[PDB]
């Protein structure tokens, strides 16, 4: 969260690595994020044969 | 039992200045958006339910009220405070993410008006609280086919909100005309919007 | 098989049969048995096999009665405490060690003696099967309790140091394993402790025991005591005929078992003790309302009831050759005790009136909902009250959503003076305020005197701890873990402050907490909805055996056509609407649900009936209940669109005429 | 001349177009008053019941309840105060000369709905009395048209009150009973023991006349000018109960703080709505469509009028006989939730 807030004010890419795993931020934290500068990119990485993601967020990406 | 016999839904409840009002708030020009908006504006007895994927109909209606709407969630913290703060003032209330129900304004859903006189309470959270009589409630979801309460799934309206075959050329046809004669579009716009106003005059 | 040895000359149990002459009043106390043969028996080798310092677990089908058989051998002897713990499908060893960190103590020579120095402590727990495998297929309760027998004590958790158990007995009960609901019991365990298969009791002995109940009963009424075979005869063949027929194949809650005809029985004496003067038809009306209302609410289909209403027919004109016997219809039985000083049948007119008036009356004072009152919510109004005016009296009504249930609960609660009390549970609610608003609650009814209709909706459980809570309330009087160290001293203060404000007086910890179980006993009501009983949770919640045991299922269902059209017409009755010309259609019988049509209003309530029908039909809800709050807000909807669409047509039709006449 | 009982049948009927709520008698001229639901008060003859003699709609909503008194000085008139759920006080003006109803002023002080008033005079000066659903039963000035003592001496709200001098009663929801001073402002002993919300409850008025509860029993009661008080409760009971004596500014007795249940009358079949005393009878009725006649002297009901209304009874009134200036006519009247009222001729 602290480097995402960093990463969206001043700038540079970001990634984050199994994200099915944390399916309860996922469904909160990062809808809320992504529901709401110019060379940020955040990258999600995800395993088709586990869990179910959101569907908005896969829609919003 | 008689009834007409080319009745139309959109003919009958949905008059043309309100027509008017909601293509101009920003609804598509379908049949099927219009009946939905047209049904969720006549329930003022249940609140009613939004399902909309694409989160167009939180700026349709947050378009058609002007600044007083104000966007609240079941995600957020405070948010118990803020439903109190708004009904306190009497502003129209649009709640996202639905299918997360929060059990707290389950009297304000089932419109349990405990009536004091003139002045109407109800009673939230562990304190009443007066109701101004100018709220409006709004459950927005943007997540389909989810998970709804059996409670909130009997007691509101859903109104579901999915793409049809004429959405699809419609946009399509607007998109080319704008990549190709935007003075075309633009007259062509221009005078739907003078004929429909000279009919309404 | 009856060999017994008596103060070593051998004898037999024909003339060790104590003669028992049962008071009208004493069938409400739950401790009052009738010793036949094959319970003096069981109650003496219990007895005899729990002085030999041995471990007891009664095996059995439910209400084969290892309770009160229990209860029996352990009333007659002061060597013995019983300490009720009954299990659920998900108990720790916490819950054990809570239900007897009240009645032991600590003393370091550790050593968890029982409070009193010269009496023993049976440790009775119940529903052994019911505690669930692991990932693994372990349990922990049942290794825990083979610990405590085998090795005589167990492992303390927080300072992890060995105590030992010296006057605890063990006592088990549970069910077959091949009954639903139950799991395989781990040999280890049961190595450990002898077995007790107590069966049903024969039809012929069921028809002695009930027999001598209804002599109790009809004590109360000298001139109808020589009718008191005939009525335990057709109580015990409606019994057999109802387990017969109902199995539980068709729902897995049509569980019957003598506890039902022993609250037949119950009903029976509180009818005719809060009754007036009493003749044959009145007792035949009577005992055929007691059967409805104790077996029939159960019942799912129409099709049941409507076999159970012929059965009811057989069994009055089989066993009981009377005539003069009027319609046995569900809302035909309408017995109140509201417009009268006592529990008599009224008409049917009167009562809706009356039931019209007071809910005028409660939508006035506190909180306004426009219900529209018919003759089956009417007779839900009927068994909600006597089900609530009974001492213990818990119920679990079932139902589609917008039924009006909690509703109904609210008024009847209001009718009988019951302060309503819901649960403030939502979202982010763990599990310490649910904590917190029942011991409140317990607080409430016993210290200050209040009398309480808890409700507990499907959708205010969360999580299966809620549904413990609950079991662990309905089973016992109260729940013991609320209620440790520092809580439990300042609770003996206060609820010693509020004895001795009253006037009682009693010094020992013991008799204080019995008078507090009791209070809570007498003035607290729990009542459950439940709107989706396919539910995995509500189904737990309906199997859960101290639930099932002591709540009252009154299965209301979808709603039935008839009614529908009740409410439809006495809803746009005031409607003004019939200011056009109709021909009457040519339809069949089975087509038209409500009266046969003469005007547009039957017309436009046989229309949103059948729309309805169709519309669920096309749903593929298949037996799911049907949930009626579509209809009344098509109809409400459609009241206030007939209204505005003719005074707008009225406007413009008066608007222009005047035009061009002018 | 004071041992009347009404017969088994009604004199006449008198009709209302919507269902009657109150009913009030004329003290001088022989004129019964009628409240009604629907915000109408009519005033009808005792003998020419064909129209009413005037009637206006001044409340928008339901009238509660209503009360008639005529003015006497030192040094001429028919008051009626009507409340009603529109959270205001409405005082009129019943001139003789043309025989018509005239406003005084529409007076305002509760936050709710206003279910009892109660006017009395005392020492040539007329005063209001009211109670409504704000938790506060408040004594007014007619003259001034401003409140003078206001105070919550009950958990909740408070369904009716009397006034005997300067203390007052309320019957609460709360199934309790309250004597508050007035000039002090602090309640005196507090009564409870019901199970059911009060109805109506009233004072219990000595008489020289011999009735059991309407005589001294010692001197330091006939010195405190009260000693017995009536509840009518939802209980389908009558209550009969004591109030202690304080030190009287009285003080409040620590030990004697409680009442005391003097007799329970019980019979009724439904909520027991309104009583009325006249003599040694206790004359009540109830939901159970009947009004019944209670011994003061055996606590036995004497007659039962069975059946006498369609539907429920809402409220009914003797003449007060504890006071000279108003004449003990021996009329009597009831009205119903059947939209009907019915007067008893000798
Ligand atoms: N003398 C008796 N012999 C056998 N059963 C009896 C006798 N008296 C009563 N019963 C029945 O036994 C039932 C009690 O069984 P209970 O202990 O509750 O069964 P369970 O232990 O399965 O819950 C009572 O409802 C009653 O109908
Ligand atoms: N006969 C009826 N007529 C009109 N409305 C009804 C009727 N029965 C139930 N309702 C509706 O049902 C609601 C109350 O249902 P409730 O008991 O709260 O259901 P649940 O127990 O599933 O929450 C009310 O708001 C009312 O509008």
């Amino acid at each position: 969260q602290e480097e995402i807030s960093k990463s969206k004010i001043e700038g540079g890419w970001i990634l984050l690595q199994n994200i099915q795993m944390s399916l309860s931020w996922v469904k909160t934290y990062l809808h809320k994020h992504v529901e709401e500068h110019e060379k940020f990119k955040m990258f999600m990485t995800c395993h088709l044969t586990g869990d179910k993601l959101p569907a908005p967020l896969l829609q919003r990406t | 039992v008689k009834y007409d016999v080319n009745y139309r839904f959109i003919d009958y409840l949905v008059t043309l200045d309100e027509k008017m009002k909601w293509l101009e708030c920003g609804l598509d020009k379908n049949d099927y958006f219009l009946e939905n908006m047209s049904i969720v504006m006549n329930s003022q007895d249940a609140v009613p339910f939004l399902l909309d994927p694409s989160s167009h109909m939180i700026t349709v209606i947050s378009n058609y009220y002007g600044n007083k709407t104000v966007l609240l969630s079941f995600l957020e913290e405070g948010f118990v405070k803020r439903l109190e703060n708004a009904v306190r003032f009497g502003s129209v209330v649009i709640i996202q993410d639905g299918e997360f129900f929060d059990p707290i304004i389950s009297r304000l859903i089932s419109r349990e008006f405990n009536h004091a006189g003139n002045r109407v309470t109800v009673e939230i959270g562990d304190h009443e609280v007066d109701v101004s009589g100018d709220f409006k409630l709004f459950i927005h979801s943007c997540d389909p086919s989810g998970d709804i309460p059996i409670f909130l799934r009997s007691r509101v309206r859903l109104v579901h909100f999915v793409t049809n075959k004429e959405s699809i050329e419609t946009r399509i046809f607007d998109i080319t005309l704008t990549e190709e004669n935007a003075e075309m579009q633009r007259k062509r716009e221009d005078l739907i919007k003078l004929n429909t106003e000279y009919r309404l005059k | 098989d009856y060999s017994t040895i008596v103060i070593l000359s051998f004898s037999s149990f024909c003339s060790e049969i104590p003669s028992v002459s049962l008071e009208a009043h004493e069938v409400m106390r739950p401790d009052i048995v009738i010793p036949t043969i094959d319970t003096i028996k069981h109650e003496k080798i219990f007895y005899d096999l729990l002085n030999s310092k041995r471990g007891i677990i009664l095996c059995g089908p439910p209400g084969s009665g290892k309770t009160m058989i229990m209860n029996n051998a352990l009333r007659n002897s002061s060597l013995y405490d019983v300490v009720g713990i009954n299990f659920s499908k998900d108990t720790t060893t916490e819950h054990i060690l809570s239900a007897l960190h009240r009645h032991t103590n600590y003393v370091t020579t550790l050593t968890l003696l029982p409070k009193s120095d010269i009496k023993n402590l049976v440790l009775f727990c119940d529903e052994i099967n019911l505690p669930k495998l692991d990932k693994y297929g372990s349990q922990n309760v049942v290794l825990f309790l083979r610990q405590l027998m085998e090795k005589q004590g167990f492992w303390k958790t927080p300072e992890n140091k060995w105590v030992t158990i010296e006057r605890i007995h063990i006592v088990g009960a549970c069910n077959p394993p091949t009954d639903p609901g139950r799991i395989p019991m781990s040999e280890r365990f049961t190595r450990h402790a002898a077995i007790l298969y107590l069966g049903y009791p024969s039809g012929k002995s069921l028809s002695q025991i009930y027999e001598i109940y209804y002599k109790a009963i009809f004590k109360l009424v000298p001139e109808f005591r020589s009718y008191t075979e005939p009525f335990a005869r057709a109580s015990v063949h409606l019994y057999n005929e109802c387990k017969a027929r109902y199995s539980t194949g068709l729902q897995s809650h049509y569980l019957f078992s003598p506890r039902e005809l022993t609250r037949l029985v119950r009903g029976v004496y509180t009818a005719i003790n809060t009754g007036p003067r009493q003749t044959l038809r009145s007792l035949i009306r009577l005992w055929a309302y007691e059967a409805w209302r104790i077996f029939a609410d159960r019942l799912v289909g129409v099709k049941e009831k409507n076999s159970f209403e012929q059965l009811l027919y057989e069994t009055v004109d089989k066993y009981l050759p009377n005539q003069d016997l009027g319609n046995i219809s569900s809302t035909s039985l309408l017995f109140s005790g509201l417009l009268s000083l006592d529990f008599k049948e009224v008409n049917k007119t009167d009562l809706v009136n009356f039931i019209e008036e007071r809910f005028k009356t409660f939508c006035d004072e506190e909180l306004e909902v426009p219900m529209v009152i018919h003759e089956s919510m009417v007779d839900h109004i009927l068994r909600i009250d006597r089900a609530l005016k009974q001492v213990q009296g818990h119920m679990m009504l079932i139902g589609a959503s917008r039924t009006g249930k909690t509703i109904l609960t609210r008024f009847v609660a209001w009718l009988n003076g019951l302060k309503i009390v819901q649960p403030k549970i939502h979202r982010h609610s763990n599990l310490s305020d649910f904590d917190m608003i029942l011991k409140k609650a317990i607080s409430d009814c016993s210290l200050k005197e209040s009398r309480t209709c808890l409700i507990i909706d499907e959708s205010n459980i969360l999580e299966t701890a809620f549904l413990e809570r609950m079991n662990t309330l309905l089973a016992n009087a109260d729940i013991p873990d609320l209620f440790q160290g520092e809580e439990y001293d300042k609770l003996l203060n206060n609820l010693r402050n509020k004895t001795r404000s009253l006037g009682l007086l009693l010094d020992t910890e013991q008799e204080l907490y019995d008078w507090f179980v009791g209070e809570i006993a007498k003035n607290l009501h729990v009542v459950f909805t439940i709107c989706d009983p396919t539910n995995n949770k509500s189904s737990a919640m309906i199997s859960s055996p101290a639930l099932f045991n002591r709540c009252i299922i009154n299965w209301m269902g979808d709603w039935d056509t008839k009614t529908m059209s009740q409410v439809a017409n006495n809803m746009v009755d005031v409607v003004p609407m019939e200011f056009t010309d109709f021909i009457v259609p040519e339809v069949n019988k089975e087509l038209v649900f409500t009266e046969p049509i003469q005007t547009i209003r039957d017309a436009v309530v046989n229309i949103l009936i059948h729309f309805d029908r169709n519309f669920y039909q096309k749903m593929k809800v298949g037996v799911n209940p049907r949930s009626p709050g579509y209809f009344i807000d098509g109809l409400r909807a459609l009241v206030k669109l007939v209204t505005a669409k003719y005074q707008d047509l009225q406007e413009n039709q008066r608007f222009v005429n005047v035009g061009l006449e002018k | 001349v004071l041992k009347w009982i009404p017969r088994n049948l009604p004199s006449c009927l008198i009709n209302v177009e919507s269902s009657v709520t109150s009913v009030k008698l004329h003290p001088n001229l022989p004129i019964v008053f009628v409240a009604t639901d629907h915000g109408k008060l009519y005033a009808f003859d005792l003998f020419n019941y064909t129209i009413p003699l005037a009637s206006l709609q001044s409340h928008t909503k339901a009238i509660t309840s209503m009360d008639v008194l005529f003015t006497n000085y030192t040094n001429n008139y028919l008051v009626i105060v009507t409340a009603s759920k529109d959270l205001q006080i409405h005082v009129f003006k019943w001139v003789s000369e043309e025989c018509k109803f005239q406003q005084i002023r529409s007076l305002l002080g509760h936050e709710h709905i206003v279910s009892a008033v109660k006017i009395w005079q005392k020492n040539n000066d007329v005063h209001i009395a009211s109670c409504s659903r704000d938790q506060t039963v408040k004594i007014w000035d007619f003259h001034n048209g401003w409140s003078l003592k206001t105070f919550q001496p009950h958990s909740q709200w408070v369904r009716s009150i009397d006034v005997l001098g300067d203390y007052i009663i309320s019957g609460s929801h709360d199934t309790t009973l309250r004597l508050t001073h007035w000039p002090s402002g602090n309640g005196l002993s507090v009564g409870t023991g019901h199970e059911f919300p009060i109805e109506k409850v009233k004072f219990i008025h000595f008489i020289e006349d011999e009735i059991r509860f309407r005589t001294p029993s010692t001197d330091r009661y006939k010195n405190w000018g009260m000693q017995y008080c009536v509840s009518a409760s939802r209980d389908r009971t009558i209550k009969i109960w004591e109030i202690p004596l304080p030190t009287l500014a009285p003080i409040p007795n620590p030990t004697d703080s409680n009442f005391r249940c003097v007799l329970t009358l019980k019979g009724h079949l439904s909520w027991v709505r309104d009583i009325s005393i006249r003599g040694q009878y206790l004359f009540s009725c109830a939901d159970d469509k009947s009004v019944r006649c209670w011994d003061l002297n055996t606590g036995q009901c004497l007659h039962v009028w069975e059946k006498l209304h369609t539907g429920f009874v809402n409220c009914l009134d003797l003449d007060v006989d504890f006071d000279s200036n108003v004449t003990p006519r021996q009329m009597m009247v009831t009205g119903g939730l059947d939209c009907k009222s019915n007067v008893f001729m000798r």
